[PDB]
Formats: structure tokens, C-alpha cells, sequence
RNA sequence: AAUUGUUGAAAGGGAAGGGCAUUUGAUCAGACA
RNA sequence: AAUACUGCCAGCUGGGACUGAGGACUGCGACGUAAGUCAAGGAUGCUGGCAUAAUGGUUAUAUGCCGCCCGUCUUGAAACA
RNA sequence: CCCUGAAAAUGGAUGGCGCUCAAGCGUGUUACCUAUACUCUACCGUCAGGGUUGAUAUGAUGCCCUGACGAGUAGGCAGGCGUGGAGGUCAGUGACGAAGCCUAGACCGUAAGGUCGGGUCGAACGGCCUCUAGUGCAGAUCUUGGUGGUAGUAGCAAAUAU
RNA sequence: UUGGCGGAAAGGCCUUGGGUGCUUGCUGGCGAAUUGCAAUGUCAUUUUGCGUGGGGAUAAAUCAUUUGUAUACGACUUAGA
């Protein structure tokens, strides 16, 4: 439907975002996910910290290099959830994964692009209220992810340059909204009114 | 098995559509009324409906009339079975046993 | 010999076909196809062209016209199944169209008869097109699907 | 003007398959904006084309088309099964495909 | 010019090659049936090669017809060639592989003048 | 035929670590090289352009000799003689063009667009 | 024949080879009239 | 009174898919005042494209899914037989 | 239902990812996906039941109609394929090229196999009805011969020395 | 072309001024056929290659030799107009 779909990761439940992102991929849809550090996980922080440590202890005994690899960054945590839902050793699986990019914060290009949201993985719509959950950047930091402060710093700055963007924009739609008002009551206008516009 | 009470409508549409005759074995399609009279005219019964009448009413010659009919070969129910698992009794939410006049909806989908 | 030779040869006498039972009965048209309806040509040379429906020809085709002065389509044959009949409609009750048969379009540049026949039909049409505003422009636009158009949804 | 499309956009999903055996004789087509079975019974019978490019020119073009037809609906979400003059090449899984408007009935 | 025949349908055009003919040189492709007790092929496990069987048998009506529509007949000399004199829409003559250069020009020419088809007409031709 | 051979910087020239200095092979090849030079001298071939165009080695019949192994045993101790052939050739530039002409064949709908593209425009 | 050199073509992210299917490349029969 | 529900109609009717075996006639019927006609013991009519590597066969490669070494003895073998 | 009771050795398995008003547990209603099964059709074979010697063309173990059926080790039987030699025959093929060998070239058969093209080749050889056996190989730590990977590797260092 | 912003991967965003094309805002003149009743009917963007001429630029690494802060061999670290 669109060449690329930028997903604001914030507020989505990991495996559910991973699951729709996975299918989209395999159906030809390019996808980049942003703000992976504001991702959510059901269950409280401690459970998912433990869970991560369970994962953390598995490795090839005779050579901890060949064994499993434990990536700390919230994007890569997410990628792991996601690659688990793709036949990633097939060619078609590698095909589909190249159509995917995960990101902490919202870096260039995609910060000027509009990002969308996935209702069926939105935590605020999914989780029963009163349930406990986990933020991915908090989880990632407790297991050796370095860059939580640098990301929040760059994001706070980016949000500042964006609040201006919006502000200028809302100011201009006030003109357009005012323009369209005087054009209302005219002949074009009541005709379009008729045709549903 | 699943069985029940056939209605005239489903006996009619069974004989008409998938009704065949054992004639020197040779499972013969019923297609013409003269096929029947040749083999069942002995006992009355000289039309395809003369058959259905003998069947549905259980006449004096239901043995020879009913045996003249080859077993009916039905397909699987066209909308499915309705139950999740088949090999329980109808009463217990499966398909087998005597489901009485509910046999007609079953059979009509299998025809 | 190198090969023996068969005991039986199949006779080369060629049989004749059984007497088939297939009458060519006439083709009834879908109710949306009435003369003077605006079609959308879905495929072929003039694809996406909006065009006026005139006569149902004996070979099952449909007689259309641009009109040629509106959008460049001539009096032409078109297959009823490669067409969307719209709901918009001019009155064709002053168009000859009788002249036009299958043999008319035998293959056998443009015959002067056709160039004229085009003008006589067209003039009648235009005179009626002009009766509803913007219709003449519509008939010179091409139809295309825009983003979001859902054919199984759109009233035509 | 800018648009010219006379088809509905499509996507070649999978072959028809079980868990562990596919059937290359039936492709499964995802039609843009068709989301239920009832919506997709409109497209039954429409012709599909998978257009693709090639290096060897042929009949004076470097562009080739495999033609098919929607034949039946699939599942509950407006997926649709379709068959082609030659099965689609399984690399096409996730490629774009063109569902036309003919044989029309409007 | 062959007699009319129903669309020739072949049923399994892929050569039935012997199991493991692809594996050891010693094992020729010529079909051989597996007699082993565990052999996946004999047991018909899903994924392995298929085996000859009578279901594959060609339609009686079109069996032995090569493309054109003519059952082929091996021809060694004119008298052999002439046996197809009343049968040109049913049989094509194939010249035997050992017929000499000159002798094939006689058969070809006689075949031409009789309306009999020939399947390998460029053999030993003096081009 | 290079496994467990040593490494040398001299392989770098060729992207290689394992290279060697087989003097009896060299001395035999340049022997036959020399002969092909002469043969082209007498042919009148412009020696200034000669390049080695085909040079192949495969194996002459082996030569049995035997050595003596522990507990009273015998083992083959063979030679691996070779068959060498090479041909030099006067290098030469270009090749010119010239080929088919590509039979273009297009349906009636496919010549109409062509004719109209020129009827319409250039 | 195993096996080897050269030349040509092609594939190769912890073997190779096989089945059904199709794209692409190469190659070829027959049939039109 | 209506509606639902369940059942019936030898009531009407649209969209889609696969198939077209057979090769004179012969049968059982149907429509017709009639002559004739027919959807009644298996596809015909009309139009177009190419006449070619277009379709098809072979082959090599890629891709989806699938595929453990054969032989043997054995209750049981891919077996660390 | 959940928690405690609940301790093992390479890292690790509700099949995996992951899931928390579930993608968990109980239970109900629908729709949906797909077996070599089921229904209909085409073809192949097997078995069965019919019909047909009437000349003046070509199979009577034939030809025509019809129905049903088709898993298989050990094992039985059947009908076929291929080799060496023998009787008969085709007044068969051949130095204007027999036999053989090569060939991701063509065709026939379900298959054993059969046929052809080309290339190499150089003196013989085949079809059909019969007869006959020292008549078909992947195996037997099979027999004899030939050849690989190993591998330019182990190694070529005792006896003082050039 | 004026001024300004953007380093998270900025490599893009904003603003000034003239030049020029288009304008379906509205009203006109001309054209379209025969591509024959459909046959994607070809309008994307990848990399490379060959000559033409409008700017711009004129190295190094390796073998060999050598050091010994290094070394089984490669490799490492030095030196040499
Ligand atoms: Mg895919
Ligand atoms: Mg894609
Ligand atoms: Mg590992
Ligand atoms: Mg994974
Ligand atoms: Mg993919
Ligand atoms: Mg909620
Ligand atoms: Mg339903
Ligand atoms: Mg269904
Ligand atoms: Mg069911
Ligand atoms: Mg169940
Ligand atoms: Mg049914
Ligand atoms: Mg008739
Ligand atoms: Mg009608
Ligand atoms: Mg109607
Ligand atoms: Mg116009
Ligand atoms: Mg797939
Ligand atoms: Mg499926
Ligand atoms: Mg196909
Ligand atoms: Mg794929
Ligand atoms: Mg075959
Ligand atoms: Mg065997
Ligand atoms: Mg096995
Ligand atoms: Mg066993
Ligand atoms: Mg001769
Ligand atoms: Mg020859
Ligand atoms: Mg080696
Ligand atoms: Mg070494
Ligand atoms: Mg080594
Ligand atoms: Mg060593
Ligand atoms: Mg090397
Ligand atoms: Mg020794
Ligand atoms: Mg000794
Ligand atoms: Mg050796
Ligand atoms: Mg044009
Ligand atoms: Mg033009
Ligand atoms: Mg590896
Ligand atoms: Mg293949
Ligand atoms: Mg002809
Ligand atoms: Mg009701
Ligand atoms: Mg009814
Ligand atoms: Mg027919
Ligand atoms: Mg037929
Ligand atoms: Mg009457
Ligand atoms: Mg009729
Ligand atoms: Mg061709
Ligand atoms: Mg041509
Ligand atoms: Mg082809
Ligand atoms: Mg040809
Ligand atoms: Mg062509
Ligand atoms: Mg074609
Ligand atoms: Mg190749
Ligand atoms: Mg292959
Ligand atoms: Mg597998
Ligand atoms: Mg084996
Ligand atoms: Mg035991
Ligand atoms: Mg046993
Ligand atoms: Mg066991
Ligand atoms: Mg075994
Ligand atoms: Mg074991
Ligand atoms: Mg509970
Ligand atoms: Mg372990
Ligand atoms: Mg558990
Ligand atoms: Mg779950
Ligand atoms: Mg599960
Ligand atoms: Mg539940
Ligand atoms: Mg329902
Ligand atoms: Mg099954
Ligand atoms: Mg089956
Ligand atoms: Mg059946
Ligand atoms: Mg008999
Ligand atoms: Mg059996
Ligand atoms: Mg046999
Ligand atoms: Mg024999
Ligand atoms: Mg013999
Ligand atoms: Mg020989
Ligand atoms: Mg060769
Ligand atoms: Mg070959
Ligand atoms: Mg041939
Ligand atoms: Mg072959
Ligand atoms: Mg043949
Ligand atoms: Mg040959
Ligand atoms: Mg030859
Ligand atoms: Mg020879
Ligand atoms: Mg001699
Ligand atoms: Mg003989
Ligand atoms: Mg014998
Ligand atoms: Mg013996
Ligand atoms: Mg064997
Ligand atoms: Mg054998
Ligand atoms: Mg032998
Ligand atoms: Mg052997
Ligand atoms: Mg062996
Ligand atoms: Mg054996
Ligand atoms: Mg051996
Ligand atoms: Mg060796
Ligand atoms: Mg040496
Ligand atoms: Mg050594
Ligand atoms: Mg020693
Ligand atoms: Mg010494
Ligand atoms: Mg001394
Ligand atoms: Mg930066
Ligand atoms: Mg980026
Ligand atoms: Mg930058
Ligand atoms: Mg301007
Ligand atoms: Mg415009
Ligand atoms: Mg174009
Ligand atoms: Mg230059
Ligand atoms: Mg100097």
C-alpha cells in the first residue's frame, strides 16, 4: 500500500508487533520500526529481567563464540522476537528480512517521515488495565545496553525541533481553515456539499 | 453408522440422483423407467416413483425393491459435519447413532 | 526385412461426426447494457476510454462511438464482457445505427463512407451530449483507478 | 493523467499448501482492499497477470507476462486462490500481481 | 497427412531412472526394482523417486503414435518400404541405421513417389 | 596439488600464500618453450608477438620401483612422469563485428503501436 | 570405465546427490500450409 | 395479526471453477393445431493471434515445500549393528 | 485456578518465536484450512457378464458392449525384455562402410528395453517362427586386472666431516 | 540566485529575487479510426563497457635487499636515491 511503513515502536507489545511485522515482510511490505526502546512487554520488569537471564546463560560450552548470541539493544531484542517468526534460514526468509530495519529513537530520514501505529499490538488497547508491563529500554539497560542516555538526549532534542514543526504547521492550517470558511456558502461549496464533500 | 428417518423428499432425491440398480450385478444407472419394469415389474413397480413409493411405505416387496437398489454412494457432507469430533453419539455431540429426522439434513448435503 | 509387419492395419476410412445437438441460441445482455449508456472500455486499444453504446451486433459485439470528435474513438466493435456499463445515459432515439451490421466491419486507409458515417452518428450524439453539462468533458477523460478505488465497492 | 492503472494491485502469497506439502498448481493471491470472502467473490473469474522483465528480447519486447484467473475465495480474510497458464515461480512469493476488471459484469 | 487422433497425452514423460543411479558409477540408470527390506524407494516413502507401474500405461488410441501421428515402421529396402503403400496416413517409414548412402536415395525417392512419409530422411545425405 | 606446502611472500604477486620453486619442472618447460620458439622461427612467425596459447600437462605411464617397509614388506615407490605439450601463437588485435540480424516478429497489435508512434511523432 | 590435463559453460555462507513444480538460459522434435 | 424457528416446492434467477469421453442412423422423451423444432443415448457456433522456438520436449541453474545409505539378519536399522 | 511443598550434573526447549480481559484453563457458537479417504469424470490394467464366422480384405488366442475392482515382505503363478549357439525363412544389412565405442541430440514402450541422427571406426551382421543353454550383478572381508582420495604428504636425522 | 537551518546515519529542510514552461480557473479552433472485439502491449532503476569533449589531478604498494623490539613458514617491526 506504501513503499515503506515506519512504525513508531512506542507503546506496542513486543511479540505482537514482531508478529505483524513478520507477516508484512513475507508479503513484500518494506518496514522500518522506530523508537524500539519505548517498546513494551507484558509482565513486570523483574520477570522479564529473569527471562532475559535464562536466555543469557545458554551458550556453546566448548566455545562461547559459536553458541547463541545475546544482543542487548532494544532494537536487537525486538529483531530476535521477529526473526523467530520468519523461516529465516530459507532464501525467502533472508529476502523478507532485508525489507526490515529496527532503530532506537528516530534517526534521519524517518524523523521527517510520518510513522504509524499497530492497533492490534498497541499495549494501551491490548493489556488489561491494571496489568504490569516492561519498557524495552529499561530492560535493555539492565543487561548491558550502553546507550540509553545518549538516545534519550538525542530524542529530547529531536522532540524540540519537532514541536516547532508542528507549531508552525498548526498555525498554517489555521489560515487554510479560515480560508475554507469564506469559500463556504459559495456555489462550488454547496454543490460539493451535495456530492458528499 | 449414522442413521435416522428419511423424508419422502430425501428418498426421492436419493433415487433420482444417485439411484442405481443391480442387474446381473453390473450397477446400472436408473436413467430410464423401462430399466425398472424389466427387473421389478414382476412385483408391480414399473416406474422410478413406483420404486420410491414401495420404499417409503415399506410395501409388501420392500425386500426385493430395496435390494434392487445398489448401495448409495454419497460424498462427504458439503457443509461439514457440524460436530467437532465425529465418533461420538449424536446425543453426545458427535455424529454416530440414530439422530432421527436429523438424518435428512446430513444426507441431503452428502447428495 | 528389418521390421516384420503388422497382421492388422487400421482402416484409413475416416468416420463422420455424430449428429451433435447444440443450437446457437441468442445472447441476452446484462440489464445494465441499454443503448445510449456510457461504457468504460476495460481493455484493448481504447482502454479506459468512456464511450457511448449504440447497437448490439449479430456477432454478439456492441456498437460504440466516441463520439470521435469528443475523444478520438470511432464507430467500432467492442466485446460486451470487456466493458463496464455505467449508470449515466444519453438518449439515442435520434441515431440511425440501422446501417451497421457485422459485414459492415469486414476487413477487405479509411473508406470515405466511414469518415462520413462517423460524422452523421456523432452529430446526433453531440447534440444530445451537450444537453447535460460537463458530460462532454467526462466523455473525453480516461477512467483510471485511483489509490483506494475498490471496484467491488464503487457504484459506476 | 498521472494514473493509468486499470487493475487492482495484488500480491503473490504462497502456493496452496498443507503444513508440509505445497501444490504449485494453485497460487494464493492477496487482493488490495479485499478483506472478506464476500468482498472477494467479485473478483472470481477476473484475469490476473504477473508482469516481469527479462534480458533476452522476444517478440520485440523485454517484458513478459504470465496470465491467470481468480478461481475461488480462500479463508476468511479475502484471500483468493488462482491458477495460471504456468504455475507461478515461487520466487514470486511476495511479488506484485495485477488483477484486472474483466470478464466484467457491471 | 496422418489419420486423425485424439490429443496424445503422455502421462509420465520423465525417465524412470534406477535408484542410486545418480550415486555410484557402477549403477546404470536402466530401471531396476528395489528388493531390499528397508529401501525407502520400495516402501514408497514420500520424497523419493517413483517407479514404473501399469497406471502410467498410454491410451490405447494414441499408443505408439509418434508426434506426426504415424506409427513408425523400420524400413531396410524398397520392398519393405512398399508394405506401407496402402497406409501412408498410419505408418511412417524409418530407414534402418545400416542402409548405405546410395541405397537410401532409392528408398527416399521411392517413398516420395508413393506418398509414404520418412522419419530420418537426412541420413548420410550428400549435402 | 598444494596441500601442506609452505608459505612464501613470493605468492603475493598472485594472491597466494603457498607457492614453490620447482626447478626440474621449470628447466623442463623452458626446454620445450625454447623448442616452440625455434619452431616459430623456422615458420617465419613474428617472434615479437608470440604468446603461450595452449600448454597442458597430463600424466605419462608410471614407473615402478619398490621400497622395503617394516616386518618384511614391500611397497610401491613410483615415479610420476608427465606429457608436456605447448603451442605459441602470434598475438593479434581486434575481431571486427558481424553476426546475425535478429528476425523480429510481432503481432498485428505490435506493429500498430510502432507505425502509430511514427505516424504520431518522430 | 574408474581416473587425469587443457578449453568452454555454470553453481557454491558447515557436504553432495534426489522428488513435484515453475522462472530464466541453452537446446531440439513435430506440425502449419 | 406479524415474526422467528424448523421443514417442503417436479418456484424463478446471478456470479465462479473443472471437464467436452463418444463419432452416420438406431433409444426414452419434450415443444408444437401443424410443418417442424429441441437443452431429449458425451461441444458446438462466431472472432482473433502466431505459423513460429510462439506452444511443447530435453537440459543446466534458481526458488517453495519435501527427501537419512544401500545391502542384510532382525520384534525393531539412518543407526554408536 | 494460583502459590508452597518441588534437589543434579555441556547450554535449551508448551516444536520454535513469543503470549498475560492470552496466543493460558473451563465451556459454548460459527466460519475457515487439507489425506494417497469420499463423490463425479478421463485414461491404464485385472476380473466378470454379454454380443459377433455371413460372404465379397487386413488380427477369432480376435472385434464390440457393459459392470466392478487395483496396498504388499516371504512366497506362488502369469505375460514380457535382453545375451551365446542351432533348424527354417526374409533370394534381409554391409568396404558407396558390418560389429563395436562416444554423444546434459531425436522418437516408441508403465518397464525390462527398442529405434534413429551425428562422430569414431574398419568386416562382418540383423528381423520373424522355432530349438538350445556355461543366458542378465552393486554387494558375497567375492576372483583377476586397472584406478583414486590420502599426498608432493609420512618421510629421505644411527655409524664425529668436511 | 538571497539569506538561514540541520551531525543520530546531518547529505536533507526552510527563505529572497528575477528567467522560463505549464495551468483543467473559465471560453474556443484543429487532431485521434485500419493497433481491426482482449493478448502487460513495453513509459521503473541496477551496474558495467566503448568511443567523443567541458572541468580537475599527476601515486603508491608489493618481490628482492635490510633491521631484530618480531618470527616454525607466512606474518610483524626497521632501513635503503
Ligand atoms: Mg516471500
Ligand atoms: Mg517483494
Ligand atoms: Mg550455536
Ligand atoms: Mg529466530
Ligand atoms: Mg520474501
Ligand atoms: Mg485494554
Ligand atoms: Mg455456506
Ligand atoms: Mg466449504
Ligand atoms: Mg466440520
Ligand atoms: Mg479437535
Ligand atoms: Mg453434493
Ligand atoms: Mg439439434
Ligand atoms: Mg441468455
Ligand atoms: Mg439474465
Ligand atoms: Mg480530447
Ligand atoms: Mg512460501
Ligand atoms: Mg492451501
Ligand atoms: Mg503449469
Ligand atoms: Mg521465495
Ligand atoms: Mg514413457
Ligand atoms: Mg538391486
Ligand atoms: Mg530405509
Ligand atoms: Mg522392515
Ligand atoms: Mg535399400
Ligand atoms: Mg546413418
Ligand atoms: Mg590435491
Ligand atoms: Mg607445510
Ligand atoms: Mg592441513
Ligand atoms: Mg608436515
Ligand atoms: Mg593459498
Ligand atoms: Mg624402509
Ligand atoms: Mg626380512
Ligand atoms: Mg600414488
Ligand atoms: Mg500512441
Ligand atoms: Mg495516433
Ligand atoms: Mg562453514
Ligand atoms: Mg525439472
Ligand atoms: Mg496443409
Ligand atoms: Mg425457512
Ligand atoms: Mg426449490
Ligand atoms: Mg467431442
Ligand atoms: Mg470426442
Ligand atoms: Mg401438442
Ligand atoms: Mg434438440
Ligand atoms: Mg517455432
Ligand atoms: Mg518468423
Ligand atoms: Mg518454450
Ligand atoms: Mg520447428
Ligand atoms: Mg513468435
Ligand atoms: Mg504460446
Ligand atoms: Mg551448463
Ligand atoms: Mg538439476
Ligand atoms: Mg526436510
Ligand atoms: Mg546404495
Ligand atoms: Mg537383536
Ligand atoms: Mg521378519
Ligand atoms: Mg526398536
Ligand atoms: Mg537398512
Ligand atoms: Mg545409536
Ligand atoms: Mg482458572
Ligand atoms: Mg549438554
Ligand atoms: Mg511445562
Ligand atoms: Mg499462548
Ligand atoms: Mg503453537
Ligand atoms: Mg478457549
Ligand atoms: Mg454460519
Ligand atoms: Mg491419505
Ligand atoms: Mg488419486
Ligand atoms: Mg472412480
Ligand atoms: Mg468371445
Ligand atoms: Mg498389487
Ligand atoms: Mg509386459
Ligand atoms: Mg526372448
Ligand atoms: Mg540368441
Ligand atoms: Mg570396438
Ligand atoms: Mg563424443
Ligand atoms: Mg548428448
Ligand atoms: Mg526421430
Ligand atoms: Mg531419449
Ligand atoms: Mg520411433
Ligand atoms: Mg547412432
Ligand atoms: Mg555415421
Ligand atoms: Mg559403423
Ligand atoms: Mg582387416
Ligand atoms: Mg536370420
Ligand atoms: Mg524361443
Ligand atoms: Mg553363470
Ligand atoms: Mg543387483
Ligand atoms: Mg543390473
Ligand atoms: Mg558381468
Ligand atoms: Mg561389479
Ligand atoms: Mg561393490
Ligand atoms: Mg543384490
Ligand atoms: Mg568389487
Ligand atoms: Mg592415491
Ligand atoms: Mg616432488
Ligand atoms: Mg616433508
Ligand atoms: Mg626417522
Ligand atoms: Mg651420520
Ligand atoms: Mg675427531
Ligand atoms: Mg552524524
Ligand atoms: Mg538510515
Ligand atoms: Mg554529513
Ligand atoms: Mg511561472
Ligand atoms: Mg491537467
Ligand atoms: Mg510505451
Ligand atoms: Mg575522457
Ligand atoms: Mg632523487
Amino acid at each position: 500500500v506504501e513503499p515503506v511503513v515506519v512504525i513508531d515502536g512506542k507503546g506496542h507489545l513486543v511479540g505482537r508487533l514482531a508478529s505483524v511485522v513478520a507477516k508484512q515482510l513475507l508479503n513484500g511490505q518494506k518496514i522500518v520500526v522506530v523508537r524500539a526502546e519505548e517498546l513494551n512487554i507484558s509482565g513486570e520488569f523483574f520477570r522479564n529481567k529473569l527471562k532475559y537471564h535464562d536466555f543469557l546463560r545458554k551458550a556453546t560450552a566448548f566455545n562461547k563464540t559459536r553458541g547463541p548470541f545475546h544482543f542487548r539493544a532494544p532494537s536487537r531484542i525486538f529483531y530476535k522476537a521477529l526473526r523467530g517468526m520468519v523461516s529465516h534460514k530459507t532464501a525467502r526468509g533472508k529476502a523478507a528480512l532485508e525489507r526490515l530495519k529496527v532503530f532506537e529513537g528516530i534517526p534521519p530520514p524517518y524523523d521527517k517521515k510520518k510513522r504509524v501505529v499497530v492497533p492490534q499490538a498497541l499495549r494501551v488497547l491490548r493489556l488489561k488495565p491494571g496489568r504490569k508491563y516492561t519498557t524495552l529500554g529499561k530492560l535493555s539497560t539492565s543487561v548491558g545496553w550502553k546507550y540509553e542516555d545518549v538516545v534519550a538526549k538525542l530524542e529530547a532534542k529531536r522532540k524540540v525541533s519537532s514541536a516547532e514543526y508542528y507549531a508552525k504547521k498548526r498555525a498554517f492550517t489555521k489560515k487554510v481553515a479560515s480560508a475554507n470558511a469564506t469559500a463556504a456558502e459559495s456555489d462550488v461549496a454547496k454543490q460539493l456539499a451535495a456530492l458528499g464533500y | 453408522v449414522a442413521y435416522g428417518y428419511p423424508s419422502y423428499s430425501t428418498i426421492r432425491q436419493l433415487v433420482y440422483k444417485r439411484g442405481f440398480g443391480k442387474i446381473n450385478k453390473q450397477r446400472v444407472p436408473l436413467s430410464d423407467n423401462a430399466i425398472i419394469e424389466a427387473n421389478l415389474g414382476k412385483y408391480g413397480i414399473l416406474s422410478i416413483d413406483d420404486l420410491i413409493h414401495e420404499i417409503i411405505t415399506v410395501g409388501p416387496h420392500f425386500k426385493q425393491a430395496n435390494n434392487f437398489l445398489w448401495p448409495f454412494k454419497l460424498s462427504n457432507p458439503s457443509g461439514g459435519w457440524g460436530v467437532p469430533r465425529k465418533f461420538k453419539h449424536f446425543i453426545q455431540g458427535g455424529s454416530f447413532g440414530n439422530r432421527e429426522e436429523f438424518i435428512n439434513k446430513l444426507v441431503k448435503s452428502m447428495n | 526385412s528389418a521390421q516384420k509387419a503388422p497382421k492388422w492395419y487400421p482402416s484409413e476410412d475416416v468416420a463422420a461426426l455424430k449428429k451433435t445437438r447444440k443450437a446457437a441460441r441468442p445472447q441476452k445482455l446484462r440489464a445494465s447494457l441499454v443503448p445510449g449508456t456510457v461504457l468504460i472500455l476495460l481493455a484493448g486499444r481504447f482502454r479506459g476510454k468512456r464511450v457511448v453504446y449504440l447497437k448490439h451486433l449479430e456477432d454478439n459485439t456492441l456498437l460504440i462511438s466516441g463520439p470521435f470528435k469528443v475523444n478520438g474513438v470511432p464507430l467500432r466493435r467492442v466485446n460486451a464482457r470487456y466493458v463496464i456499463a455505467t449508470s449515466t445515459k444519453v438518449s439515442v432515439e435520434g441515431v440511425n445505427v440501422e446501417k451497421f451490421n457485422v459485414e459492415y466491419f469486414a476487413k477487405e486507409e479509411i473508406k470515405a463512407e466511414r469518415v462520413e458515417d462517423q460524422k452523421v452518428v456523432d452529430k446526433a450524439l453531440i447534440a444530445e451530449i451537450k444537453k447535460t453539462p460537463l458530460l462532454k468533458q467526462y466523455l473525453s477523460a480516461s477512467f483510471s483507478l485511483k489509490n483506494g478505488d475498490k471496484p467491488h465497492m464503487l457504484k459506476f | 493523467a498521472e494514473s493509468h492503472r486499470l487493475y487492482v494491485k495484488g500480491k503473490h502469497l504462497s502456493y496452496q499448501r498443507s503444513k508440509r506439502v505445497n501444490n504449485p498448481n494453485v497460487s494464493l493471491i492477496k487482493i488490495e482492499g479485499v478483506a472478506t470472502p464476500q468482498d472477494a467473490q467479485f473478483y472470481l473469474g477476473k484475469r490476473i497477470a504477473y508482469v516481469y522483465r527479462a534480458s533476452k528480447e522476444v517478440r520485440g519486447s523485454k517484458i513478459r507476462v504470465m496470465w491467470g484467473k481468480v478461481t475461488r475465495t480462500h479463508g476468511n480474510s479475502g484471500v483468493v486462490r488462482a491458477t495460471f497458464r504456468n504455475n507461478l515461480p515461487a520466487k514470486t512469493f511476495g511479488a506484485s500481481v495485477r488483477i484486472f476488471l474483466y470478464p466484467s459484469n457491471i | 497427412a496422418s489419420l486423425p487422433h485424439p490429443k496424445i497425452v503422455k502421462k509420465h514423460t520423465k525417465k524412470f531412472k534406477r535408484h542410486h543411479s545418480d550415486r555410484y558409477h557402477r549403477v546404470a540408470e536402466n530401471w531396476r526394482k528395489q528388493k531390499g527390506i528397508d529401501s525407502v524407494v520400495r516402501r514408497r516413502f514420500r520424497g523419493n523417486i517413483s517407479q514404473p507401474k501399469i497406471g502410467y500405461g498410454s491410451n490405447k488410441k494414441t499408443k505408439f503414435l509418434s508426434p506426426s501421428g504415424h506409427k513408425t515402421f523400420l524400413v531396410a529396402n524398397v520392398k519393405d518400404l512398399e508394405t506401407l503403400t496402402m497406409h501412408t496416413k498410419t505408418y511412417a517409414a524409418e530407414i534402418a541405421h545400416n542402409i548405405s548412402a546410395k541405397n537410401r536415395v532409392v528408398i527416399l525417392a521411392r517413398a516420395k513417389a508413393l506418398g509414404i512419409k520418412v522419419t530420418n530422411p537426412k541420413g548420410r545425405l550428400a549435402l | 596439488f598444494n596441500s601442506s606446502i609452505g608459505r612464501t611472500a613470493q605468492g603475493k604477486e598472485f594472491g597466494v600464500t603457498k607457492a614453490r620453486w620447482p626447478a626440474k619442472s621449470v628447466k623442463f618447460v623452458q626446454g620445450l618453450l625454447q623448442n616452440a620458439a625455434a619452431n616459430a622461427e623456422a615458420k617465419g612467425l613474428d617472434a615479437t608477438k608470440l604468446y603461450v596459447s595452449h600448454i597442458q600437462v597430463n600424466q605419462a605411464p608410471k614407473q615402478r620401483r619398490r621400497t622395503y617397509r617394516a616386518h618384511g614388506r614391500i611397497n610401491k615407490y613410483e615415479s610420476s612422469p608427465s606429457h608436456i605439450e605447448l603451442v605459441v601463437t602470434e598475438k593479434e588485435e581486434a575481431v571486427a563485428k558481424a553476426a546475425e540480424k535478429k528476425v523480429v516478429r510481432l503481432t498485428s497489435r505490435q506493429r500498430g503501436r510502432i507505425a502509430a508512434q511514427k505516424r504520431i511523432a518522430a
